[PDB]
């Protein structure tokens, strides 16, 4: 199998991947979000105007036309309200997600610092126990393979 | 196409927190490998390995007793402090 | 247009309103600090 | 400068704050500290080795 | 030139905007004292080298 130690710079690197793809899709969620909000900035936009025009009906006596053009803005009072609600209720979900991600970014970072300090210490065992191997052929118990081999001869 | 419309724009907020599901569930996995109960297949394996190592000097190269090495210790600060008391009494 | 400024968003997150409305308040009490020490020096 | 002039409420919400970074600042000197003991050890070794 | 002449209203402005400058001018400062420290080092290291 493959070694894991090349695995911790994959592995991470591997993360990034997906880090960018987090930050990439969180980013459409919120064009999205403003998108509906100028939507529903243009309905009431669109719903005041009857207000105006209905402001300009019961003027002059004929309270009749302003009646009308009151009732149609209801229609848009529901589209207005119907969609405050759903903005609302998005608006926890969004917020709470967006403080994981510079968590989670934290602690990978950290992750990866930690990453590296144990791969030097590793790579310093690896030493370690590759340095006095050959040392260990000299042995004070005159088991040595060569040293006290070439000494006999 | 009012609802379908609205329908649509349901289904892009699901997407987007249906994929940060996806990436909620496969970016603390691999720091689920680090274990506080020290199961961790790598890390702690790999702390393991390098106290194995470290016990291969320890067979390999006995260290001296603490007790020679106190004695050393107390020896050397002994012959350190009659050479210390010898030099100031030679310079007093 | 708007998915780019997000990406903006998060990649040079701006400062809290509440310390750039504190930066506001207090460079403008700064400035008006500043301002009433020129006119009272200058009065 | 926000406790001054009376405006005591400011100044919580920027210490408030920084006590994030305490935290921060806190748990990394705890991570400072313990790896001072395995480096120097390891310098050591290597001059003798 | 400003405040003269009771037009107080004027020298607001132009303090106002020097201010953009100060925010320039400290900013600049810092750079140029932390460069400092990092010049006068190795001027010295050649000398030696």
């Amino acid at each position: 199998q493959e070694a894991p130690e090349d695995l911790l710079e994959r592995l991470l690197g591997e993360m990034e991947l997906e880090l960018i793809e987090l930050r990439r899709a969180l980013a459409q969620t919120i064009a999205t979000f403003k998108s509906t909000e100028r939507q529903r900035d243009a309905q009431q936009l669109i719903a005041q105007r009857w207000y105006e025009k209905a402001q300009a009906a019961l003027d002059r006596g004929n309270e009749q036309l302003a009646r009308e053009a009151l009732g149609q803005r209801q229609s848009y009072q529901s589209h207005t309200e119907a969609l405050g609600k759903s903005l609302g209720e998005q608006r926890a979900l969004v917020e709470q997600v967006r403080g994981q991600l510079q968590k989670l970014e934290r602690k990978y970072l950290e992750l990866k610092s930690q990453k590296n300090l144990y791969l030097a210490r590793l790579k310093s065992a690896i030493a370690a126990q590759k340095i006095e191997e050959i040392a260990g052929n000299l042995d004070n118990a005159s088991a040595s393979s060569l040293f006290e081999r070439i000494e006999t001869k | 196409e009012r609802k379908y419309l609205e329908l649509k724009s349901q289904k892009n907020l699901y997407l987007a927190r249906l994929k940060s599901a996806i990436a909620a569930q496969k970016i603390e996995e691999i720091a689920g490998n680090l274990d506080n109960a020290s199961a961790s297949s790598l890390f702690e394996r790999i702390e393991t390995k390098i106290l194995e190592l470290e016990a291969e000097r320890e067979l390999l190269n006995p260290p001296p007793s603490p007790l020679d090495k106190k004695f050393e210790q107390w020896e050397e600060q002994q012959a350190v402090e009659a050479t210390l008391a010898a030099m100031k009494a030679r310079r007093s």
